[PDB]
């Protein structure tokens, strides 16, 4: 079987299968360091072994269950390590990944994954290992514009709201302010707003005309949904399909027929 | 030219509407704001009250205003006001509009009447009815009638409280005192005054309004209970009854249950309420409370009232008080009555769909529903994509689904007269809007919407039900904001389309035709901006009690 | 038989248990398993002599901190436990013959007690075997002591609670796996009130024997409700072979051929499986070379999709054995199929609508809590006809110990007093023996 | 000397008090009251706001005052007030004392912290505790925390709404904030201090005051969410969270659900209310409101304080509006708190129990029973047989009925120690008050009386129940005036006569321990006193926000 | 037409409401497939047997 992804004839909806194809690698546009991303992350100090919530699996005993035993725990379940997060907003104005498209990617390319989409914000919570290693492909990626994407776990106001004087999304506690000089974006705090003893440089904006290219958002001065004749007509058979389901009496005719007969 | 476009000027003076670049972090936080500023004043104040236990205190958590603090315009009006005026607890106009409906219960008198006369020898004439009348005026607001030494309510804290009757007997009601009165003919035009009477036939209906002071001191579910204790004393009091006999038990059965209507029902254990509270008002009884429908010929202009109505009672005092709390949900329902937003994508609809369908001008097919849905749909998220303003006005995701889905479903329900074909094309526009934006509401706001199409037409146990008689207790709609007061407006639209009297219930579209009411409700619009301005007096207040 | 299909029933290690079974042989209507569960289900009431004898001690009466100075009484219940159940069995019976059946719990500290169905079966509902065996416990205590008159009514309030200025049993020591119907939140929703770690609890932890249990209630009290009525009774009947009893094996060969994968390989799994079967096909093809597909047949269509649902749950929580993923791996199992394909989602959206509110309310602040808390008659996870709530068992089997409210803090006891009754805890190997006994009779 | 003949004197100024016969029909009729004139006045003036809609008119039926209109001594007090005066709507004291009630709620902080431990790695101090309560105090009325562009609730229109703190953890209680704390060791004496600390360990719990406006506008149901929405919020913002994450759900739960306290339980359908209603509220729960206990080691004046209150919020709001309404049941009420004629009946009790048995002097037995019920029973009688102006100050047989049976049923405690040996004397009283009159109370006054004696000290289904746990809602109880309210003193009398620092709940005692609340819970007939004077001020108007 | 539900979906029920919920299922569905009601038309025959359920 060849999977599909995702309905559509236009660039946005291509984008939206590159994201989800597990085949597809996803272009690294920055360097992180492991100990920046943590910094930023906020759960956990550079250096310090990973925290437990509950004894390694091994240390554990278990009764025999075969279906549970057939399903590979990834590293840090192994190990017992406390679940953590990192969460997203994307700007409305093209940011490279969206709130959806971030889920629908993740389920197919991530093991033991637990993600919310909101319109505000997008949130993963994970064993705080599997997180670190996850997140940084989150970051590095063209899945992240240093702009568009901004990391925060509360006060998430900003996908909505036109960009400021200098590109950047609005963050109303800047946990990023923008370097004059070099024209980076910096992070000057966590997640959650604590000041950074050592500031974190997440490099250049990407430019307007490549998040145009790149976005898996639809919007009428780019690629409007109006043009994707393909995807509005695949989420109406959806819609349909759904609906002549709850009904009921006529897809299930047969059904029907037999409690009736004799 | 976009009806949303006087407003956003307004909202945003000076700024270049097409421009996606914008300055932050430059106003002062809250103080940009005179409304946060009294906020501020009026909790220093409080300390000594309150004896120093800390109060509101703009420093504690997030500092407001790092954006510019919008203003808002209730639509249809000249209102520009800042949010906070919106909150319910804010607003007496909301307030009011909650007891009003609260305190009302319609009770009719035929039965009783059978009673004076079969078991009691009685007759019963319009003389003797206008008696009754005048009787139970004294005695719903608390005064006595047939024992010595009784203790009174102060009449001055219930002002607001009386009775009034309508008839479908224009015989009747000629003969009635004018003064306690609703008059079809005088409140309806002609040719709805018609179409109420010939479901109404002759009966006769009383409609008791409880003191706002009462319903506030208790509960909704106190009211039917107030309204027949009343009644059954002013039977016994007109009519020269046995102050306690056999046949009194039949008026209070007539009037708890057998011939009550009452505003809501009552609520399942986990969100328990008596009668006439919120939960359950379904949505077609609250269109046939709002009286736009009988001053209007406009079926947007009827539909968008009673959105602005259902705002109110739905999201912002029912989810946002009554089944939560706090802060609240102003905003998700501000988005359905403000900066006439909502009104230019529904006016879109029902020209396309006039243009294209006529209205009321097809029967209800899958093939219309998603025709029209997709369309406006469409239109409604280009309009975001196109002003950056707006956008940044219905900040929130679930603002933005409400009002796009709540165009959609009405243009259907314009359309085919039907208002399951409604929420059917209301279900189309939410997936339909997930897709173009990979995103749509908060976390659990699609939980209705993937239910939905399947459950729209559906004919099974808890999921088949007419769209009119949903409400805030269908299960897939107990517990999310931005879709209940949206329902009420499409559970409105085709009998607006079609220019029906009412939605579900002639008696209720009747009882709530009654300019002494406090609440405007042929305009839920002009008077919850008039407690946005503070303008609004509400009943209820204790002034007279309490020193000065 | 009514219907046509036929199914083989596969134990939860992957074995064929019996072959070729007419579809009705598991139906709650004709299978004999299934009728003896919830007769057991209705007639079960666990008594807590330790709770009894410690809340009288205290005067600790009507729960949640309550104490009343002075009412105390001192009794030594437990130690007498053996007397107490055999006055009890003989208050509660109706012959010496019947099904009554009484038995000491943790060394009787606790009792299971089982009412006969001769009074089950002349009651409106099953509120009888509690309120029978409530009024057994308390006259037993009475005589077994020799309670003094103005003492035995905190006898009553400590086995009962402060029924009846309450509507239910507020803090008494007696439960069972159903509240009073008082509390339902729809019309027949009985036994869709026994929370997701109860099922864990009474299956000790096993997966597919929970996800067993929960689908068989589920679909069960979906004839209840008279959802699965006329048109729609061959769908749950589907639903409840392939999901709940893992028919033809595909359940566990979705699991076994994603161990390492992720909700979307086991998306994939399941639709090429479904295309070979000739359950689903190509409809059209469209523009960018997507196909559209569509059912060949709906409510097996709807089975195949609700298997791959519980398998893609068992994959992506057992990776990570932290259960709080379920509601988000049964919302986005079902988004990311429908666009895959463009077929309805399991249970034509109500899966995902269900996960959707499930999402919101294990992870904000308006309500819910930790996933193993939730079941059919709670109104955020209500709205599916029986295909979410087996994922939810599921989920809290492979948890490790992430949660506050595990299945031992919320469902301790009630897993000794029920996880007995073989039928409870091992349901699979037990419905296919039913469906054995009458597959002939069909 | 009689506690009642000082009011009995002034009541009947310039009669002689021994003489059975008076003149009547020469007063004026309503005239003869200042109330009544007011009263008329302002429905007068209130004739143009109406537009004309007729409304109270003391012409209307029975002619009121053809005897002299009575005076009442609220008990203990000197306010001597018209009993319109004492009716809920026109005393905003009991108004208050509902709304306070209605609006607390208790919720453990043990859970919420073990989660904040475990699963989110905080560690909690009492430094993190202080700042999470003065979060709280911004949020609880209203103010945001964590979202950009909230608007909210004006901070004027809700000083009365606060949260606090206790512990049965002393070392921790030194560590806590003084602003925010309800100290133990400070509010109570030290026997009752110990015992209050040993029943609650080293647990800790949040009072959380909804404001009053909140719940006049909504319902009892809002308040436990209320709370919780704001508990939520507050740790979020006070620990730093992901503002929405999975450990955020366990404090939800906790906060709504597993370690939550509430003032009241739900109502089956037929009287469907949610929770914090006055049907829910058990007896002995309302005896642990009232503070009175705390202030006095007088068993018959704590327990007289306890009726006094449970009058106001049973028979006169909750019986005489919630399941009733109109001019309702005033009178019904201030006979158990006015005129200190229970007084009387209760002192005399409690004199005769300590003479012969000694307070808790001895194990309930069923001769005890007779023998205390019996002689009090008589004696009660016997006053309303010597003194004429008693029996007219009495002039319900219901009346009369209660109070006897009141000081019958507290005495029979007083002696015993248990509750339910108390109400079993209550029953007895009440048929030996039959046979004695001829007469007893309304026409449905002994439904439960009749019942009574044979469920008082049953153990069966709905029968068997301690009586402290006992309420409105159970089932022999649900109806009827003239019991309920006494009922609460007899839940009360046991543990007063104890010195017991609670009846039924020491965290309901320890939460209403707080002299920030409105209405003073130490002496509810003082607080009614200032009502009935219009000198008590309430909480929630809407001044600020509707027009002069 | 008076209905008697059989004992066999009694006995797999958890209490009697089961004979309303089924019949009422099987009324509703005899009802459309009798006269081919429209898919638009079908909820209006729902709310006439079972009345205002699930609101109520
Ligand atoms: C803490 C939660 C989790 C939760 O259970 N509810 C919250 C918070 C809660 C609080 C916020 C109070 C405060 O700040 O002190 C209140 C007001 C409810 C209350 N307790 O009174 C609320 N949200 Ni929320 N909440 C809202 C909304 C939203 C939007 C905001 C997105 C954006 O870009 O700003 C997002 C959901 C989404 O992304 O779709 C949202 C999430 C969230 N909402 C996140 C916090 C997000 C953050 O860290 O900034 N709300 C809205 O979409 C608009 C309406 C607005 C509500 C207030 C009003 O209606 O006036 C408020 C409704
Ligand atoms: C019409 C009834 C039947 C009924 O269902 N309730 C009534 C009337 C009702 C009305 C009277 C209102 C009015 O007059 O306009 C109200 C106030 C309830 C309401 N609707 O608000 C009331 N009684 Ni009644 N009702 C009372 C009482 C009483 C006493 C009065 C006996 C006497 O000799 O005066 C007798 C019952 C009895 O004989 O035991 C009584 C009966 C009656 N009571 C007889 C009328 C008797 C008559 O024709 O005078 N009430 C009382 O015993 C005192 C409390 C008093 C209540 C008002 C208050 O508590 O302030 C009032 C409680
Ligand atoms: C789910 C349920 O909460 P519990 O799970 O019972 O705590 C329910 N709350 C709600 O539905 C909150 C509805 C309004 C707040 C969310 C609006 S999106 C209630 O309080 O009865
Ligand atoms: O963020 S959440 O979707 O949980 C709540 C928004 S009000
Ligand atoms: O006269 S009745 O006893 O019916 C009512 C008295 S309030
Ligand atoms: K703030
Ligand atoms: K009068
Ligand atoms: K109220």
């Amino acid at each position: 079987y060849k999977a599909q992804y995702t309905p559509g004839e236009t660039q946005i909806a291509e984008n939206r299968r590159k994201h989800m194809d597990p085949d597809y690698e996803f272009r690294k546009l920055r360097e992180v360091s492991d100990e920046d991303l943590v910094k930023v992350l906020g759960h956990r100090n550079p250096g310090e072994s990973y925290k437990s919530v509950h004894p390694p699996l091994d240390e554990m005993d278990f009764e025999e269950d075969i279906v549970r035993d057939m399903v590979e725990p990834i590293q840090g379940a192994k190990e017992g390590v406390r679940v953590r997060y990192i969460q997203f907003a994307d700007s409305m104005y093209n940011a490279p990944a969206q709130p959806y498209d971030r889920a629908r990617t993740y389920m197919w390319r991530y093991r033991g994954v637990d993600t919310g989409t909101l319109s505000g914000r997008q949130v993963i919570e994970m064993r705080e290992l599997d997180l670190e290693g996850v997140s940084k492909e989150l970051v590095e990626t063209e899945l992240f514009d240093p702009a568009t994407t901004g990391i925060r776990g509360a006060t998430v106001h900003g996908h909505s709201l036109r960009l400021d004087e200098n590109g950047l999304m609005f963050d109303a506690l800047q946990r990023y302010v923008f370097d004059e000089e070099k024209g980076h974006v910096v992070y000057v705090k966590d997640q959650v707003g604590r000041p950074l003893d050592e500031p974190v440089d997440m490099g250049q904006p990407l430019g307007e005309d490549e998040l145009k290219k790149i976005t898996t958002i639809y919007r009428k001065d780019n690629i409007a949904m109006r043009d994707d004749k393909e995807a509005i007509e695949v989420v109406e058979n959806i819609h349909t399909g759904r609906t002549l389901g709850g009904f009921g009496m006529d897809v299930f005719k047969d059904d029907l027929r037999k409690r009736l007969g004799d | 030219k976009k009806l949303f476009l006087k407003a956003l000027k307004k909202k945003f003076e000076g700024e270049d509407p097409d421009e996606k670049y914008t300055n932050f972090y430059c106003f002062g936080g809250w103080e940009q704001s005179a409304r946060k500023k009294e906020f501020t004043e009026y909790a220093k104040k409080a300390a000594e009250k309150r004896g120093g236990i800390p109060f509101y205190n703009p420093d504690i958590g997030v500092p407001l205003g790092q954006r510019k603090l919008m203003a808002y315009r209730v639509s249809g009006t000249d209102a520009y006001v800042e949010g906070d005026d919106l909150h319910f607890v804010n607003n007496a106009a909301i307030q009011q509009m909650v007891d009003d409906i609260k305190r009302t219960v319609i009770v009719g008198m035929d039965t009783a009447h059978a009673v004076l006369e079969k078991r009691l020898g009685v007759e019963v004439t319009p003389e003797t009815i206008n008696e009754y009348m005048e009787a139970i005026n004294h005695a719903l607001p608390g005064g006595a009638v047939v024992q010595e030494h009784m203790v009174e309510v102060h009449p001055g804290l219930v002002e607001d409280c009386y009775a009034k009757i309508f008839t479908g007997d224009d015989n009747l009601a000629d003969e009635l005192d004018k003064r306690i009165l609703i008059d079809i003919n005088k409140e309806f035009p002609e040719e709805q005054a018609e179409q109420l009477k010939s479901y109404i036939g002759n009966r006769t209906y009383q409609v008791n309004r409880v003191p706002t002071i009462v319903v506030r001191t208790c509960d909704g579910g106190t009211v039917s209970r107030w309204s027949a204790m009343q009644i059954g004393m002013s039977f016994i009091s007109a009519y020269k009854l046995c102050a306690g006999e056999a046949a009194i038990a039949d008026f209070s059965y007539a009037a708890k249950h057998a011939d009550v209507i009452e505003m809501g029902t009552i609520m399942p254990a986990r969100r328990a309420r008596g009668p006439n509270e919120p939960g359950g008002v379904a949505f077609g009884t609250f269109a046939d409370i709002v009286q736009t429908s009988r001053v209007s010929d406009d079926p947007a202009n009827v539909s968008l009232e009673v959105i602005a109505g259902a705002a109110a009672l739905y999201d912002q005092v029912w989810l946002g008080s009554y089944m939560s709390g706090g802060v609240g949900f102003t905003q998700y329902a501000t988005a359905a009555y403000t900066d006439d937003i909502l009104d230019d994508f529904v006016y879109y609809g029902m020209e396309y769909v006039d243009d294209k369908y006529g209205i009321c001008g097809t029967k209800p097919t899958m093939d219309v529903v998603r025709d029209i849905s997709t369309e406006v749909t469409l239109y409604s998220l280009e309009q975001y994509e196109e002003y950056p303003t707006l956008l940044e006005d219905h900040f929130g995701g679930s603002q933005r689904a409400a009002v796009a889905a709540a165009a959609a479903g009405c243009s259907t329900a314009f359309a085919t007269g039907n208002s399951n074909a409604g929420i059917n094309g209301w279900y189309l526009s939410q997936i339909l809007h997930k897709e173009a934006h990979s995103r749509l509401g908060f976390y659990g706001y699609d939980l209705q919407d993937q239910c939905g199409a399947s459950n729209s037409l559906s004919i099974r146990s808890d999921e088949g039900l007419i769209h009119e008689l949903r409400g805030p207790n269908y299960p897939n709609y107990a517990m999310n904001v931005g879709h209940q007061p949206e329902y009420a407006g499409i559970a409105q639209a085709p009998h607006a389309a079609r220019g029906d009297a009412f939605c579900t219930n002639p008696l209720i579209k009747v009882a709530f035709a009654d300019k002494d009411l406090a609440f405007d409700f042929t305009s839920p619009r002009k008077s919850i901006a008039a407690g946005a301005l503070r303008e609004f007096m509400p009943e209820g207040e204790r002034d007279l009690i309490i020193p000065a | 038989p009514m219907y046509e299909d036929r199914i083989d029933l596969y134990g939860a290690d992957g074995k064929l248990l019996e072959e070729d079974v007419p579809l009705e042989a598991i139906s709650p209507l004709k299978n004999p398993t299934i009728a003896n569960l919830v007769s057991d289900v209705k007639r079960s009431v666990a008594v807590n002599l330790a709770g009894i004898e410690g809340s009288l001690r205290k005067a600790a009466l009507g729960g949640k901190s309550n104490f009343i100075p002075g009412r105390e009484v001192e009794l030594p219940i437990v130690e007498n436990a053996e007397a107490i159940a055999e006055k009890v069995k003989k208050l509660v019976q109706t012959s010496e013959d019947d099904d009554t059946n009484i038995r000491l719990i943790n060394n009787g500290q606790q009792i299971l007690v089982q009412v006969p169905t001769t009074r089950m079966g002349v009651a409106a509902d099953y509120t009888v075997s509690a309120l029978v065996t409530g009024a057994a416990v308390v006259q037993a205590i009475i005589d077994e002591f020799d309670v003094d008159m103005f003492d035995a009514n905190a006898v009553k309030t400590a086995v009962m609670g402060r029924y009846p200025q309450t509507v239910d049993f507020t803090g008494a020591n007696l439960s069972t796996l159903l509240g009073p119907p008082v509390l339902l939140e729809g019309l027949g929703y009985g036994l869709r009130n026994i929370m997701a770690n109860h099922v864990v609890a009474i299956t000790r932890k096993n997966t597919l024997n929970a996800s067993a249990l929960s689908s068989i209630l589920e679909q069960t009290a979906m004839f209840e409700t008279g959802d699965a009525v006329g048109a729609f009774e061959r769908m749950h009947l589907l639903g409840l072979a392939y999901q709940g009893l893992n028919a033809n094996n595909l359940l566990f060969d979705l699991v076994k051929e994603n161990g390492k994968g992720t909700v979307g390989t086991v998306i994939a799994s399941l639709v090429e499986r479904a295309v070979e079967d000739g359950v689903v096909k190509v409809a059209r093809e469209m523009n960018s070379g997507y196909k559209v597909y569509e059912p060949a047949d709906w409510a097996l269509w709807n089975a195949y999709a609700a298997t791959g649902l519980l398998a893609a749950t068992i994959v992506n929580v057992g990776a990570a054995r932290a259960a709080q993923g379920v509601a988000s791996t049964v919302l986005y199992y079902n988004d990311i199929l429908e666009y895959e394909t463009g077929l309805p989602g399991v249970d034509f959206g109500r899966a995902m609508g269900t996960a959707v509110g499930f999402s919101f309310f294990s992870h904000s602040i308006y309500g819910g809590g930790g996933p193993g808390i939730f079941h059919g008659n709670h109104v955020v996870t209500r709205h599916s006809k029986g295909f979410a709530l087996p994922c939810v068992a599921a989920a809290m089997c492979l948890d490790a110990g992430t949660q506050m409210f595990s299945v031992e803090k919320t469902s301790g006891l009630i897993g000794s007093v029920y996880s007995e009754i073989d039928y409870f805890r091992e349901p699979i190997v037990n419905v296919a023996k039913g469906a054995a006994e009458v597959k002939d009779q069909l």
